[PDB]
């Protein structure tokens, strides 16, 4: 399990729009939400009902707030009329021997450029506008400090405290709802499209059979529903008329065996 | 750099002409994060329409789900229009049913 925060500031928010915002991810589950027109970190989905160390948010909040000041101040450290886009990937994964591996990288308008080095306790990267922000934040009182705390304490403490308190959530298995439909290609051709609805966790495998023998996985496509369960589909081209010989096979955690999906 | 959106459009559950459902239009790949996304019943954008928070994939590309409740009868044709600095005019993605 990894606890990761996605952090985003843009120089010019479009009107009525968070100049900064963050979401917190326990794995592929979003536990925390924080824009900047609320200055308040809040739980999402199941994680709202977690019995927490309660004074847990007021550290999430103060943390994220302090993080936003610095973010919107990286902009000032910056050259032109822009506008800019500055991104945070910050957290830690926990692994088998009671350990944390911390993570800290940043990008500039979709391009990666800064990283927090923790041996040296700093904000590195040699390409120019790196130096720049590194140094505003460098020469800024105990921010370098406030990070390490974040990265070696606050993160592992938080993650360990989700693992104990919402373990059950982490391991929700919802089986996908299946559907195999056919639509038409060039005459002489048709496409089968096995569509999987709802479903969590995300790992899921689809494939195709013509009379039982394997006849390809297809073109595949993936994305989220809003309860944070998921959606998946694969399409496959077949000889028009050969249709009903085919079927779709879904493989997913919510299932005991694999499952057949007839047309 | 600039990165052009991939757009998908699917219901939450299996489409069943008659029961309450949920239409999702999900946009994923783009950058900058500035984006207008709207859900058309038949032609007109829809009123009560939520949209989850905005995140980004392992290469900083933002992704953004918009969604709304609904109910389809083989009258209506719901679809997803999206405009962004990189698309040249809107793309509309007709919500192909049971896919």
């Amino acid at each position: 399990l990894s606890l990761l925060y996605h952090l985003t500031a843009v120089s010019s928010p479009a009107p009525g729009t968070p100049a900064f915002w963050v979401s917190g991810w326990l794995g592929p589950q979003q536990y925390l939400s924080y824009n900047s027109l609320r200055g308040e970190a809040e739980p999402c989905g199941a994680w709202v009902w977690e019995n927490q160390v309660s004074w847990y948010w007021e550290k999430e909040t103060t943390d994220l707030r302090i993080k936003e000041k610095l973010f919107l101040e990286a902009f000032k450290a910056l050259g032109g009329k822009g506008p800019y886009t500055l991104q945070g990937l910050l957290g830690c994964e926990l692994g088998p021997d009671n350990t944390s591996v911390p993570t800290a990288k940043f990008a500039l308008n979709g391009e990666e450029f800064m990283n927090f080095d923790l041996k040296q306790g700093t904000w590195g990267g040699d390409w120019p506008e790196a130096l720049a922000i590194s140094q505003r934040w460098q020469q800024q009182d105990k921010a370098a400090n406030k990070e390490l705390t974040f990265l070696l304490f606050s993160c592992p403490h938080r993650l360990r405290e989700h693992l104990e308190r919402g373990r059950g959530n982490l391991e929700w298995k919802e089986p996908p709802s299946m559907r195999l439909k056919a639509r038409p290609s060039s005459p002489g051709f048709s496409v089968l499209t096995c569509s999987a609805f709802s479903f969590y966790p995300p790992e899921l495998q689809l494939r195709f059979l013509r009379n039982g023998l394997a006849a390809g996985t297809g073109q595949g496509d993936f994305g989220p529903n809003s309860d944070g369960s998921f959606h998946a589909s694969s399409s496959l081209t077949v000889k028009s008329g050969d249709e009903h010989h085919y079927c779709c096979i879904v493989q997913h955690a919510g299932l005991a065996q694999p499952l057949r999906v007839e047309l | 750099i600039q990165r052009t959106p991939k757009i998908q459009v699917y219901s939450r559950h299996p489409a069943e002409n008659g029961k309450s459902n949920f239409l999702n239009c999900y946009v994923s790949g783009f950058h900058p994060s500035d984006i207008e996304v709207d859900l058309l019943k038949n032609g007109e954008r829809i009123e009560k329409v939520e949209h989850s928070d905005l995140s980004f994939s392992k290469d900083w590309s933002f992704y953004l789900l918009y969604y709304t409740e609904f109910t389809p009868t083989e009258k209506d044709e719901y679809a997803c229009r999206v405009n962004h600095v990189t698309l040249s005019q809107p793309k509309i993605v007709k919500w192909d049913r049971d896919m």
